[PDB]
């Protein structure tokens, strides 16, 4: 059926009570089979943390497991994403991953989803008990973070526990990593700690064109500027970071520029990283973070112990270091805090002003927002960047002001961004 | 005041700070000592992730208290 | 050939080509293919460890296949050694797998000198007896050993390398070797060429601070900004020099940098501690390239160094015209180059006095030693015999940590208590559901017998005594997978001598998700 001793290393934790147990815990023989048969876990991403996570959840008594990943197997994966072989290059990570696991671990039951997370909606995500991430971009984490907050159901002010889906997020970057255990509408959420992310180096176009200094400066130019100017692989044809002839071409024009400026260091390997915005990765780290992550998944699902409070950062460069703390849930959160935020603009402020606030803020960092409001009992699109037809007809009004475009007071605006799937609200305060 | 601040590598360094100094300046001390740009610095005192415009008092930082340089990663 | 530089790109951006070679040519030995073992391997094979040998005299049990990702049901029975090898083999074809069905104890009798072939020995889930005998055999043999253990949600890992030197420590953040305070001839000469403007805002901040630094050196005869108050007034001295309240952001950059540029020339403590080391001072014909580069460095500081290590040669990026930054950049690389030459010259004299050809140490070693002169690190580990010896035990350490009843060093004590219980019982605590009953008592009997044997006045909540029984010598996969990644990186740290390894003992609590390093 399922063999003698298979789940011993797990049983001990579900059958025997204990000191550091969790309050709602209950020693029992059935626990295991209940865990094996009904706990549905969703793993997001199958690329390092992904694979690592599947192995760890499977060998921990999890059967019903779903994986989502839009990527295709590339060779530069084989040094850390062990579930794929060179004979898989080209196939869906999601599929090969599930394929591999269901075969290595007997009755495992991984269901793959060759989809991007934004392809599904609440309906699909309510389906799961616990969700674990091993993504590779901030935007995604923010999107899946928002999704889970939509799931919450507030009993007129009061939040219902059963509508909460625990979200375990992990991240890696060289010899550093970090795990996070989130609980929508309770624990600090991804948005709550959005400022823990380091800054990204953004080369001012002025020093990219007018005065290069580093090889990173010569590459960025031949990519962000020279390429559009003189279409290398036909007109209109985009820059494919994964096509050797493209990179081998930029590597060229870059040596030209670098040489013209007496800049040493332009290697082919550097043209790689600068273009693909590459992050150094090893297996060791992913194994660590994914491991932590699974442990917490096991805890939440079984109450065998008390879940990590909020965070954990790891580091290998110098010996071994891991700091654990409990992040504060910002009380004014564009995402998990319930009451709409409060903007402060002088009635004279133009639209493009309320817009730059969103985009350029620190607690918001929205990508390409869209503002709308109830203009005539009905609600109109003040401005929206997503489309272009709804963009043209709206940009002009990007110059008008608060009251100069019916913007009434004692009212709130609606914000939509590629960041989160939910709509965030802002209550405008004319205090000029 | 004589406060401590464990870096990302566990290395703990001390600082010259009066309850009046902004979080911003506390970061300015670490850099001077370690080289960690205040720009990529994320300090945390008891779950609170210090805003670099508020003062060391705003967080109840009392001499022997310990700060923590933490971080968050994008890859995975 | 070129196909490898493709599947390893991601790790090549960390330890480089050289790191890889070093790795690619090492032969690591693993002692038990249990989850912990199989996972560490998993992480060494993937990156491309030269070859590996898995020693083990056990037969896969039901539980062995239910928690190890490298043993299917199909292999229950077949020797756990041979079994594991096959599945691990599949991860990389560039890796050479090998196995030995003989137990670890059995080889220590029959052929003790067997491990003299390995670059590193990774041992997992070993009980005290064998854990000790091995360490002793390996310590003498000069063999780097990494013992790991997975007990319940507790991860244990003890490294044992008598002396692990390292040049390329890879510091995460570090103070720039700018030398504004102790400029060299050519550097001073550079500033001197700048003058009072068309190119103002496109002048490197370093040149800025420099110029106004000289203006302060005058008015303030000799003195240099040293007090936060003085540094502030310096910042203004720079503000008042803003050419045209129009556009001068770099001046603003200088102003900001003034917080670090005025103090960046002094020999780091760790470096000094190496200079004053008996191995650096008294060199012999046995002395290693490291220690000779060590002295060569010291001899350099004394003579042409003038109190400081060789100029690093590098500088950060800074808003500034092209040609200029480059020239400034040049000034540092040429200087860096000159200093490297000097150090080498000492290395040579040094080598000859020992009776060795100057070409004994490569030019590419010297190039490296100099750009990392400030980050050298040396890690010596106390033997396992010491840590265990009654007189050599590190009591202070244990007791200072124990102030907190939950300081992970408890887990170390409980682990010692378990191993003790092992001997005095032939079996581990609470492996069966009925054994948990009384075993909770018999355990403390040992936790005390242990503490007593070393006179340790520390308080261990009885809450742990339970837990360690609840565990039942269980090897939870997620906990094993943790040591897997953490351990494996340490091994690579060793094999490549390229990062700083942790000291002595590392403990991870899966229960709280926290870890701490010790020096036992
Ligand atoms: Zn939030």
């Amino acid at each position: 059926l399922d063999w003698e001793g298979r789940w011993n290393h797990v049983k001990k934790f579900l059958e025997r009570s204990g000191p550091f147990t969790h309050p709602d815990f209950e020693p029992s023989t059935e626990s295991l089979q209940f865990l094996l048969d009904t706990c549905k876990v969703l793993v997001i991403g199958a690329g390092g943390l992904g694979c690592e996570l599947l192995k760890n959840l499977a060998l921990s008594g999890f059967r019903q497991i779903h994986v989502i990943d839009m990527d295709t197997i590339d060779v530069s994966n084989l040094n850390r994403q062990f579930l794929f072989r060179p004979k898989d290059i080209g196939r869906p990570k999601a599929e090969v991953a599930a394929e591999f696991l269901n075969d290595r671990v007997p009755n495992c039951n991984v269901v793959p989803h060759f989809n991007k997370i934004q392809d599904f909606n609440d309906t699909f995500y309510r389906q799961f008990h616990i969700i674990v991430c091993g993504l590779d971009s901030i935007i995604a984490r923010r999107w899946i973070n928002g999704m889970l907050i939509s799931l919450l159901n507030y009993e007129d002010g009061v939040l219902d526990p059963s509508s909460i889906v625990p979200l375990i997020d992990g991240g890696t970057e060289g010899f550093k990593g970090n795990a996070a255990v989130i609980l929508p509408g309770m624990t600090a959420c991804i948005e709550c700690t959005l400022e823990l992310y380091p800054p990204q180096v953004n080369f001012p176009m002025a020093t990219i064109a007018s005065m290069p200094r580093l090889p990173e400066h010569c590459i960025e130019y031949v990519r962000m500027l020279q390429w559009p100017k003189e279409q290398p692989f036909g007109e209109g044809v985009p820059l494919d970071g994964d096509d050797p002839e493209h990179i081998q071409w930029i590597f060229q024009k870059s040596l030209e520029r670098a040489s013209q400026y007496n800049i040493r260091g332009v290697t082919y390997r550097l043209t790689q990283g600068v273009v693909k915005r590459i992050i150094p990765a090893v297996a060791s780290t992913n194994a660590v973070i994914a491991a932590v992550c699974a442990t917490e998944v096991f805890k939440i699902a079984t109450s065998a112990y008390i879940p990590l409070n909020n965070y954990l950062v790891f580091n290998d460069v110098d010996g071994l270091y891991t700091y654990t703390f409990e992040a504060e849930r910002k009380e004014n959160c564009p995402a998990c805090s319930q009451l709409p935020q409060n903007i402060q603009f002088s009635p004279s402020a133009k639209l493009q002003e309320v817009l730059d606030y969103l985009t350029n803020s620190a607690s918001l960092q929205m990508k390409s927002p869209a503002i709308t409001a109830t203009l005539e009992g009905k609600n109109r699109t003040l401005y929206l960047q997503s489309v272009t037809s709804i963009e043209e007809r709206t940009r002009p009004n990007l110059s008008k002001t608060l009251k100069e475009l019916g913007l009434v007071d004692g009212q709130e605006l609606a914000v939509a961004d590629v960041t989160t799937p939910q709509t965030v609200l802002f209550k405008l305060h004319f205090t000029s | 005041m004589l406060i401590k601040v464990k870096t990302l590598t566990g290395k703990e360094i001390e600082i010259d700070i009066e309850p009046t100094d902004k979080v911003e300046r506390i970061k300015e001390r670490v850099e001077e000592k370690e080289g960690i740009p205040p720009q990529q610095q994320r300090l945390i005192y008891s779950g609170k992730q210090m805003n670099d415009e508020k003062t060391a008092a705003d967080y109840k930082i009392l001499g022997g208290s310990v700060l923590h340089l933490v971080l968050r990663l994008r890859g995975g | 050939k070129l196909l490898k530089e493709q599947k390893y790109d991601r790790q090549l951006r960390l330890w480089g080509d050289h790191g890889q070679e070093a790795l690619e040519s090492a032969h690591v030995c693993l002692i038990n293919a249990t989850a912990t073992g199989t996972e560490i391997l998993k992480n060494l094979v993937l990156p491309g460890i030269g070859s590996f040998t898995i020693i083990d005299g056990n037969q896969v049990s039901g539980e062995d296949a239910g928690n190890n990702f490298f043993l299917q049901r199909s292999s229950i029975g077949k020797n756990r050694a041979e079994a594991a090898m096959e599945f691990l083999q599949e991860l990389n074809s560039d890796v050479s797998g090998s196995f030995v069905e003989e137990s670890p104890e059995n080889l220590l009798d029959n052929d003790p000198s067997f491990f003299c072939r390995f670059t590193v020995v990774v041992a997992t889930q070993l009980p005290e007896s064998t854990s000790l005998r091995l360490a002793d055999v390996l310590w003498n043999s000069q063999i780097p050993l990494l013992i790991c253990r997975t007990y319940g949600l507790v991860g244990y890992m003890r490294i044992i390398i008598k002396e692990h030197p390292v040049i390329e420590s890879h510091p995460d953040n570090a103070l720039e070797d700018l030398r504004l305070d102790k400029p060299f001839p050519e550097l001073r000469e550079h500033f001197q060429s700048y003058d009072d403007m068309e190119d103002h805002s496109h002048t490197p901040w370093i040149v800025i601070i420099a110029k106004y630094l000289a203006q302060w050196y005058s008015e303030t005869n000799g003195r240099i900004p040293k007090t936060y108050k003085e540094k502030e007034d310096f910042r203004d001295l720079i503000r008042q020099g803003i050419l045209k309240p129009e556009d001068e952001e770099n001046f603003e950059e200088a102003i900001k940098n003034v917080n670090t540029a005025l103090n960046t020339t002094q020999i780091p403590s760790s470096i000094e501690d190496i200079f004053n080391d008996d191995r650096c001072i008294n060199i012999t014909k046995q002395t290693p390239s490291f220690w000779i580069l060590a002295r060569a460095l010291k001899e350099f500081v004394a003579k042409e160094g003038q109190g400081n290590l060789p100029v690093r040669g590098t500088i950060p990026d800074m808003i500034a015209d092209s040609g200029k930054y480059i020239k400034l950049q040049n000034v540092y690389r040429e200087k860096a180059k000159k200093d490297a030459a000097a150090v080498g010259n000492h290395v040579a004299k040094l080598l000859q006095s020992i009776g060795q050809a100057p070409e004994s140490i490569s030019e590419k070693e010297l190039k490296l030693l100099c750009s990392n002169s400030a980050f050298l690190r040396v890690v010596r580990c106390r033997s396992l015999a010491e840590e265990y010896g009654l007189d050599t035990i590190n009591k202070d350490e244990i007791i200072s940590s124990m102030d907190n009843p939950d300081n992970e060093i408890v887990l170390y004590l409980m682990l010692r208590a378990v191993d003790r219980f092992h001997k005095q019982q032939g079996r581990y605590p609470g492996v069966s559901n009925y054994q948990v009953e009384e075993d909770i008592g018999k355990l403390k009997s040992c936790l005390t017998g242990f503490l007593q044997e070393y006179g340790l006045s520390v308080m261990v909540k009885d809450d742990y005594v339970h837990e360690f029984c609840r565990y039942g010598a269980a090897e939870p996969h997620t906990i094993a997978a943790f040591l897997g990644g953490a351990a494996a990186q340490e091994v690579i740290k060793i094999i490549t001598k390229q990062f700083v390894i942790f000291n002595n003992t590392y403990i991870y609590s899966g229960m709280s998700q926290t870890s701490a390093t010790f020096q036992l």
